């Protein structure tokens, strides 16, 4: 009864999980559910008022204790269920955010240039804050003892020394260690894989 | 709306005419309009209008009897009507005068339409009339 | 054997004729004109092209079709307005 | 970053790019362009002596160059600006205050479905606008009042007291009894009967037995909370109570909207992302009170006439004292002419536009005397009803609310005689550190008094009533489009959803006052000259004021 | 353009339509064009910008002046008496016309695209008829009006109106 | 589902005669159609030229040379793709209404059913096109069909507005034929009162200047000449393009011509 609304929220989470599960490429979180969450907040506030009222009505001594225990337990259980639903929804959304934050080579995400995967207004303000400190944590990890290893690098094993690549978007001359790449659009390169991993990750190159 | 309506209608019947055409110039349109003539919320007060009519009539009559100042007043009344810098100026008065002049021009065109002739143009200062006759030498009497 | 086409032709003349025919019907007339009568001019043009065993419709055939359609509409009027309608529609059929 | 070495030897970037690449592209950052690489050769060659085999110097230089790109947003490619950021770096080893006009203010729409503000790209930046780009589009006329209704209804529905709730009007079409709480525009139908209107529909209103809540103004064209009973024998909502929507403080309003930089001085926002900032507010509140009471900006009495001679003499006497302690800002407000300037068909006398020009040339003579006031004071020019462009149409009447600044053609050398002069629209927003002040000039009390509902049933109380209505309605124009036309796309300039910290509300028809309300301060300069007395008031950002008079 | 403008003058007869239209087609046969081509139709080369009711102080004459069609020696001189005008007055009247036009556009009324009718609501989405709200004065007209003022202010030297255009 | 096409009696709609004398379908069959479209020709020149050009492009071969391009780019899809989309949508989704959608639909039903009562009382004859509960269920079905396009699991007010607009365009337009004059028993006194009021209004108000509906009601009704049907008399005078114009949010009544 009281928790029947929160179940709906959990159902929404399930749908999001499917979009996370069936994702060939990175996806965007849907709109926040502040209205449903505020409805659970209102009903848990009403439950708190009911618990208070039971407290006074018992402590004036008009009702039997065994009777009051049952509604006390019911209100406590309903509040626990609502907390569980809200926490599960929040943790799923948090996990997806952490995954995206890791899958953009660290960086500040929305403030700096982003891969346009996510719109600003989908996330909540607290989620926007959380993402910022998580990105800072990734950043000061990457400057730790593991400087030589790029903790935000590619996770597919290297098995091809020389690859053919094609430019997707036009750009200017870019210096690389001991040379220069000229990014004329609709041109093909035959070069070592290590040099162009960064440019492939950022969408300026195609193929491998 | 009433202070933003200062456009006058015109007639521009175009073509090639093989009859005689007369080019008349109509002067004293506004003073003639003034001298001749609850529900409505956009009209000037009738009493002040009649006062102005009487003033113009007496001024014209004295101007006929060799009066320079009366002639100057009659000539300058039209300039006075449209000037906001002149005191006692009312936008309703200007709208009233323009609206009656507009009706007067159409009535004059209709009056010309009584005899065999056709309007070609009308600009408050020039009127072009198409006559039935074919030679200019035969229109002195008409 | 023959199947003529309509590659090069004057669209503006046909559009003007159709618009004039539509206007002069509701104003004074009792011969229903719709989009269904626009296509009859093109059909008659293709027929006149077939008569010549030609694979392309020329300007003469289209003009002849327009003249036929106009004469079929003018002569089904009242005697009062027929003389005015014939004069009004005479500019299109100059040839 | 240091000097005094032997000489700047020139070396090719080919022998410099590996270190820059390893420091920047690999670890953090990327895109060292060829031109940018060549640019980064000069400064590293400035101290080139005995290097490329040295220790920390080059690495620290690259670290410092990376510091700018973490600090500033910038981008990816490094261009000829690379020297421009090192200029900033050597820079590292009052301000931040602005005056925002009506036209330059950022535009924000509101989505009722999302309870959130959406940015609107400005047509001037991207649109060509070479011939006509200021002109609005018809769709704004359809949403002008819908936007007001959405903002006010959100606030009403988020109030603490309400949780009877407000019901849409069309939900009353079958009911024959009960009570309802209706919120909507109060106006007159095309039949001449009083009516209430909401986006859902409209209904006629009966005032024959209404008991209003005294303490504010009930003028047509404003949102009203109403209570009563609906009768289906006709179509009438018999009113029994009437009030106005409650007001909301800006501290509780900001949290709902997050930390949007509406009058963004922290930065700017585009269609991609928005800007928020919280930590700097504490330190800049500290700086506001960090013994900066020396700051002193002064609003003169409104409606000062330049053509009059006594007014000019009084202004000279006032500037005599202002020279001693130069104000931080000096706001000249009110109509600068005592007669509307129009086409002036008569050319026997000198033209009124030329007279307008001449009256702004005597100001240069009177101002050039006082050199210190020129040197360290910024002047803000507010227009009035009888200025140049408006009076060409309204002929002295009050028309469109967004009023453009005085043309720069007829006032040219006052920019030379004075150092800092800014012309501003009729409604403007002074952004001073962590403070927003609104400048507005019109006669509000007369129009309130003339247009009241007049229910069928010490002077400073009117000031409190005016303040409460203006602040609770959250809008500077609680009037229909009939009384005052409004530019369709500039209406956001006139909507006070976040209550300003300090308000400048001058009315010649209302006596001077100093009132406080839910999180703001309202002051009323007015009537520059009165009873042979010339008055002007001082206000300090530390919330103290003074009145200074000079016969 | 010469042949089109020469034929247009003959065309204003209403009694020799067929005779002139045959000659027009024959002349258009010299070019590779057809008698009903859109490129072969005559349009007025000039726009119009009429300032009504200008006063001659020494003549007491009411005249309407059009700044586009009228040739020079007439823009800056009265008709009845050849007395020169004052230029800044003309510029101020042009500015008055421009600002009045902008105001008139800003205070227009709305209409239904199908039910030609006036909008009688302050907050509505469309007609009770399924339709849309359109304007009585479309934007294109006022854009063209602002366009012609710029050219008028540049052919003749009107500094004040040129400044007024750039402060918008 | 049933898609039907038919012609009226006499071929054309003949807007001069009553709707009941034009539609031969009884109320029993007309209540089972969710949307009824009455189609008429307006004989406008601009539309005629546009249609003529469009039809000539079809015949001269210029049609295909355009159509493929749009079907290629982003604006059209082939018949087979649309068929597969239709079957996928019908076999995958079945939306549901929201609490606010029902509230918005109930008020619209009440409004559209009230209007019919005034129309029938004024015309003193029963309506040929009926409005019933099936007309509410039709709007519900249209809302859910609109939701089905986007594979949405819930129907909201966005779809409700478009469904209401479609119903107004289809059936309410057909019901509201608004006869200018039928010369029947209804408004029988109006057969002379219309001319009487027109003369009284055209003698009071010259070709310039304006009045108000408030005054034109109060003063002309103090003499007890009110008929309760003068709302459309002003519009009929406006139809003459000279007698009446309505301006300033409908408050101002302007005399524009003879
Ligand atoms: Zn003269
Ligand atoms: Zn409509």
């Amino acid at each position: 009864m009281y928790g029947d609304l929160g179940n709906k929220l959990v159902l929404e989470a399930k749908r999001t999980k499917q979009l996370y599960a069936r994702s060939n490429q990175d996806v965007n979180l849907p709109m926040y559910h502040e209205d449903i969450i505020r409805n659970i907040l209102k009903e848990v506030s009403n439950l708190r008022k009911n618990t208070e009222y039971l407290k006074e009505q018992q402590q004036l001594g008009m009702l039997d204790d065994k009777v009051a225990k049952c509604q006390y337990f019911v209100t406590l259980l309903c509040m626990e269920r609502n907390k569980r639903c809200l926490l599960a929804y929040q943790r799923l959304r948090t996990d997806i955010l952490d995954s995206m934050a890791w899958n953009n080579n660290g960086l500040d995400l929305m403030s700096s240039i982003t891969f346009s995967q996510q719109d600003t207004n989908n996330l909540s303000h607290q989620e926007q804050e959380y993402l910022k400190e998580y990105c800072d944590l990734i950043t000061d990890l990457k400057s730790g003892d593991l400087v030589d290893i790029d903790l935000s690098g590619s996770l597919v094993p290297p098995s091809d020394v020389f690859i053919d690549v094609r430019v997707l978007k036009d750009a200017g001359e870019i210096q690389t260690e001991y040379g220069v790449f000229n990014l004329i659009k609709d041109s093909q390169f035959f070069v070592r894989q290590s040099d162009v991993e960064r440019l492939i990750q950022q969408g300026y190159l195609q193929k491998i | 709306w009433i202070m933003n309506d200062s456009e006058f209608p015109k007639i521009n019947n175009s073509g090639v005419y093989d009859n005689v055409v007369l080019d008349v110039g109509v002067d004293n349109l506004t003073v003639n309009t003034i001298l001749t003539s609850e529900f409505v919320h956009d009209a000037f007060s009738n009493d002040a209008l009649n006062v102005l009519r009487g003033m113009l009539k007496e001024w014209w009559d004295e101007a006929l009897k060799e009066n320079s100042t009366a002639d100057l007043l009659v000539n300058s009344l039209a300039s006075w009507v449209q000037n906001p810098n002149a005191k006692l100026f009312d936008g309703l008065l200007r709208y009233h005068v323009h609206n009656l002049t507009k009706k007067a021009l159409l009535q004059l065109v209709n009056e010309f339409s009584a005899l065999g002739s056709t309007i070609v143009y009308a600009d408050r200062n020039q009127i072009l009339i198409k006559t039935n006759k074919y030679s200019p030498e035969n229109c002195y009497a008409y | 054997k023959i199947y003529p086409k309509l590659h090069q032709m004057d669209m503006d003349k046909v559009s003007r004729v159709y618009a004039d025919l539509r206007r002069e019907s509701i104003s004074t007339g009792s011969f229903p004109i719709t989009v269904r009568h626009l296509e009859s001019i093109l059909r008659i043009a293709e027929s006149f092209a077939k008569m010549r065993l030609s694979e392309f419709v020329s300007s003469y055939d289209l003009d002849r079709a327009i003249k036929v359609v106009v004469d079929s509409f003018v002569d089904a009027q009242k005697v009062s307005v027929r003389r005015q309608l014939r004069r009004s529609f005479a500019i299109y059929t100059l040839g | 970053f240091g000097s005094g070495n032997v000489l700047p030897v020139k070396i090719q970037p080919p022998l410099l790019r590996p270190l820059a690449y390893r420091v920047l592209s690999r670890k953090y950052g990327l895109s060292i362009k060829s031109d940018g690489l060549s640019a980064l050769a000069e400064f590293v060659g400035t101290n080139i002596g005995a290097n490329w085999r040295q220790g920390p110097a080059t690495i620290k230089f690259l670290e410092q160059f990376a510091a700018v790109w973490k600090q500033q947003e910038r981008g990816l490619f490094i261009d000829q600006s690379g020297v421009k950021e090192v200029i900033q770096e050597m820079k590292e080893r009052r301000d931040y205050f602005k005056v925002i006009n009506a036209s330059q203010q950022q535009r924000f729409s509101y989505n009722p479905h999302k309870m959130q503000f959406i940015f609107v790209p400005n047509k001037k930046q991207n649109g060509l606008g070479g011939i006509a780009g200021f002109l609005p589009d018809i769709e704004d006329k359809v949403q002008m009042f819908l936007t007001r209704y959405y903002l006010t209804n959100d606030r009403v529905m988020r109030n603490e007291n309400f949780q009877m709730s407000i019901t849409p009007i069309k939900n009353l079409l079958g009911r024959d009894a009960q009570n309802f709480l209706l919120l909507g525009l109060l106006n007159k139908n095309f039949k001449g009967n009083w009516s209430l209107e909401d986006p859902s529909g409209s209904v006629e209103i009966d005032i024959s037995q209404t008991i209003p809540t005294q303490g504010h103004y009930y003028v047509p064209g404003c949102m009203v909370l109403v209570e009563g009973i609906y009768y289906s024998v006709g179509n009438k909502f018999h009113v029994t109570s009437m009030t106005l929507p409650p007001g909301e403080r800006r501290e509780i309003t900001l949290e709902t909207i997050g930390n949007l930089d509406l009058l963004g001085i922290h930065g700017i926002s585009n269609n991609n992302f928005i800007a928020r900032l919280d930590k700097d507010l504490k330190i800049r509140l500290h700086l506001l009170e960090k013994e900066l009471t020396d700051h002193k900006f002064v609003i003169l009495g409104a409606n000062l006439f330049l053509d009059d001679l006594k007014i000019m003499t009084a202004l000279s006497k006032i500037l005599q004292k202002l020279n001693d302690d130069p104000p931080t800002l000096l706001i000249w407000q009110g109509s600068f002419t005592s007669v509307p300037v129009f086409a002036s068909m008569s050319s026997r006398n000198i033209s009124s536009s030329t007279q307008f020009k001449n009256n702004f040339d005597a100001l240069a003579t009177l101002l050039s005397r006082f050199d210190n006031l020129t040197e360290n004071t910024t002047m803000i020019f507010i227009p009035g009803p009888n200025d140049l462009w408006g009076s060409m149409v309204s002929l002295g009447a009050s028309g469109t609310l967004p009023q453009d600044p005085i043309p720069s053609a007829f006032t040219k050398k006052i920019n030379k005689v004075c150092k800092n002069v800014v012309w501003s629209s009729n409604p403007t927003r002074i952004a001073y550190l962590s403070q927003e002040i609104v400048i507005f000039r019109d006669d509000l009390s007369g129009r309130f008094k003339r247009h009241r509902l007049e229910f069928p049933f010490q002077k400073v109380q009117e000031t409190r009533k005016l303040v409460k209505t203006i602040l609770d309605q959250g809008h500077l124009s609680p009037f229909l489009d009939s009384l005052r036309p409004i530019s369709w796309d500039l209406d956001h300039t006139l909507t006070l959803c976040p209550i300003p910290s300090t308000m400048v509300l001058c009315d010649t028809t209302s006596a001077q006052f100093d009132l406080t309300y839910n999180g703001c301060k309202v002051i009323n300069p007015g009537s520059f000259i009165h009873n042979r007395r010339a008055r002007y008031m001082e206000y300090v950002p530390s919330s103290k004021k003074t009145i200074q008079e000079e016969i | 353009e010469l042949v089109k403008s020469l034929c247009h003058v003959m065309l204003l007869s209403k009694s020799t339509i067929l005779e002139i239209r045959t000659l027009r087609k024959e002349l258009l046969k010299i070019f590779e064009l057809r008698e009903f081509a859109k490129v072969a139709e005559f349009k007025d080369p000039s726009l119009s910008l009429v300032v009504p009711d200008f006063l001659c102080e020494y003549c007491f004459f009411i005249s309407d002046i059009d700044f586009c069609k009228a040739a020079p020696e007439s823009i800056f001189s009265c008709v009845r008496c050849h007395k020169a005008f004052n230029q800044v007055l003309l510029q101020e009247h042009l500015i008055q016309k421009l600002r009045s036009d902008i105001e008139s556009y800003l205070i227009q009324d709305l209409r239904c695209s199908r039910c030609h009718k006036v909008k009688r609501d302050y907050m509505s989405a469309h007609c009770p008829c399924a339709g849309a709200w359109e304007g009585t004065l479309p934007r294109e007209s006022i854009v063209q009006k602002l366009n012609v003022f710029k050219q008028v202010a540049k052919y003749y030297g009107f500094d004040i109106l040129l400044s007024c255009i750039a402060d918008l | 589902s049933v898609l039907a096409a038919a012609n009226p009696i006499y071929g054309r709609y003949d807007d001069l005669k009553s709707p009941g004398d034009n539609i031969d379908f009884q109320t029993t069959i007309l209540s089972r159609f969710d949307m009824i479209f009455i189609v008429k020709d307006d004989h406008n020149e601009e539309r005629d030229i546009s249609i003529a050009n469009h039809v000539i492009n079809i015949h001269t071969g210029n049609a295909n040379a355009m159509q493929n391009q749009q079907e290629e780019n982003g604006s059209e899809i082939s018949i087979e793709k649309m068929k597969r989309y239709i079957t996928y949508c019908r076999l995958k989704c079945a939306p549901r209404l929201s609490p606010q959608a029902a509230e918005k639909l109930s008020s619209n039903f009440v409004t559209i059913r009230k209007q019919l009562l005034i129309n029938e009382l004024e015309s003193t004859e029963r309506s040929s096109i009926p409005i019933t509960i099936r007309q509410l269920e039709a709007i519900i079905r249209i809302t859910e069909s609109l939701a089905k396009l986007e594979l949405s699991p819930i129907a909201q007010e966005r779809h409700v507005d478009e469904a209401i607009r479609l119903f107004q365009a289809s059936t309410m337009d057909a019901a509201s034929q608004d006869p200018i004059g039928g010369l029947n028993q209804a408004s029988g006194t109006s057969l002379s009162e219309i001319r009487r009021f027109e003369q009284e209004l055209k003698r009071r108000l010259p070709i310039g200047w304006s009045t108000s509906y408030q005054t034109l009601r109060r003063e002309f009704v103090d003499t007890h000449r009110f008929s309760q049907l003068a709302l459309d008399k002003a519009l009929y005078a406006l139809e003459k393009h000279e007698t009446i114009q309505l301006r300033h949010q409908g408050q101002n009544i302007y005399r524009s011509g003879v």
